[PDB]
């Protein structure tokens, strides 16, 4: 049978500056339509060597990775008329090991933990600007 | 050097495969109707505490207009998923009938059974009624394709069988560092216009 492997989780340098579970989507334009991408903790990770920041999230159970993108100050959280507690926005994903242009939605079990993950994803934003 | 194993999925029509096999591989729930015709081959990759173990699964399609000669499409399978639907008790009637045509081809292959649908309260199969994997030593287990309930031990407990280790796990998917490419400001106006309707457009998880 094939060798036991080392755990590799590819977050071995980095520190979570957040971490909230939420349900991710992702809009299917040809259809126009919002799919569930995931269930999982949605983390904001800081690399300590390099002090690079990016979105990170695995599926539950099945522990696969559904968001996987560098925080960029061009990343505009903006609401959806359909939730009290929701934010969407554009990035160049690379949870299936290519980049991909995805527009993502997030979900939070509350407004005041959708607020407190904007306040939290702003405050990295302004750092890149430094 | 690839671990892969072929898995054939099959099912009255309704009891959900496609949709379980599109919640593996997207994440999202297909929440219409459309009739698999003919086979469709999907791989899914779990990472295990051994290395990534690759299922092509053979996804059928259930109604028996597609039965002429289905027992082709069973040739060098390694393991296999009976779903029936826990609401229609034909669903588990004809579970059976599935079993002797997969053995009938396969013979000694692992053979996970699965009740769907298991989120409805309207439980139309009752749970002292599955008795068909107790007769046949199958490994059984209520799923929901909806709720993900328990939509990863099929794929787990026949990984551990067909690896031979009673104690594999699935463990996080390696997550790389994303490349240094990423949206230049002026695509991504243009994204934002294109695509405004998502931000007017319901999420499915409102229902
Ligand atoms: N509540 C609930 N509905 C489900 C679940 N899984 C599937 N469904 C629904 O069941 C219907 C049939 O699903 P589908 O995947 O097409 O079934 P199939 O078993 O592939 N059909 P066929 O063999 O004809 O191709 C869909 O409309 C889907 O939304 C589940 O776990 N819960
Ligand atoms: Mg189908």
């Amino acid at each position: 049978m094939p060798e036991k492997v080392e755990l590799v989780t590819g977050e071995e340098d980095e520190k979570v500056l957040y971490s909230q579970r939420v349900k991710l989507f992702r809009f299917d334009a040809e259809v126009s339509q919002w799919k569930e991408r995931g269930l999982g903790n949605l983390k904001i990770l800081k690399n300590e060597v390099n002090g690079k920041l990016r979105m990170l999230m695995r599926r539950e159970q099945v522990l696969k990775v559904c968001a996987n993108h560098w925080i960029t100050t061009t990343m505009n959280l903006k609401p959806l008329s359909g939730s009290d507690r929701a934010w969407m926005w554009l990035a160049s994903d690379f949870s299936d090991g290519d980049a991909k242009l995805e527009q993502l939605a997030a979900k939070f079990k509350t407004p005041e933990l959708a607020e407190e993950f904007k306040q939290k994803f702003e405050e990295c934003q302004r750092l890149l600007l430094d | 050097p690839q671990v892969q194993f072929k898995l054939v999925l099959v099912g009255d029509g309704g009891t959900g495969k496609t949709t379980f096999v599109k919640r593996h591989l997207t994440g999202e729930f297909e929440k219409k109707y459309v009739a698999t015709l003919g086979v469709e081959v999907h791989p899914l990759v779990f990472h295990t505490n051994r290395g990534p173990i690759k299922f092509n699964v053979w996804d059928t399609a259930g109604q028996e207009k597609f039965g002429g000669l289905r027992d082709g499409y069973y040739i060098q399978a390694q393991c296999a998923i009976i779903m029936f639907d826990v609401t229609s008790r034909v669903t588990y009637k004809n579970v059976p009938n599935w079993h002797r045509d997969l053995v009938r081809v396969c013979e000694n292959i692992p053979i996970v059974l699965c009740g769907n649908k298991v989120d409805i309260k309207d439980r139309k199969v009752k749970a002292k009624s599955i008795v068909f994997h107790r007769k046949k030593n199958l490994q059984y287990y209520d799923i929901s394709a909806k709720s993900n309930y328990n939509f990863e031990k099929p794929f787990l407990w026949l990984a551990r069988k067909l690896i031979g280790d009673p104690n594999l796990e699935f463990v996080a998917m390696p997550a790389l560092a994303p490349p240094e490419v990423v949206m230049d400001p002026a695509l991504a106006a243009q994204y934002e216009h294109d695509l405004e309707v998502a931000q007017t457009t319901a999420l499915p998880d409102e229902d």
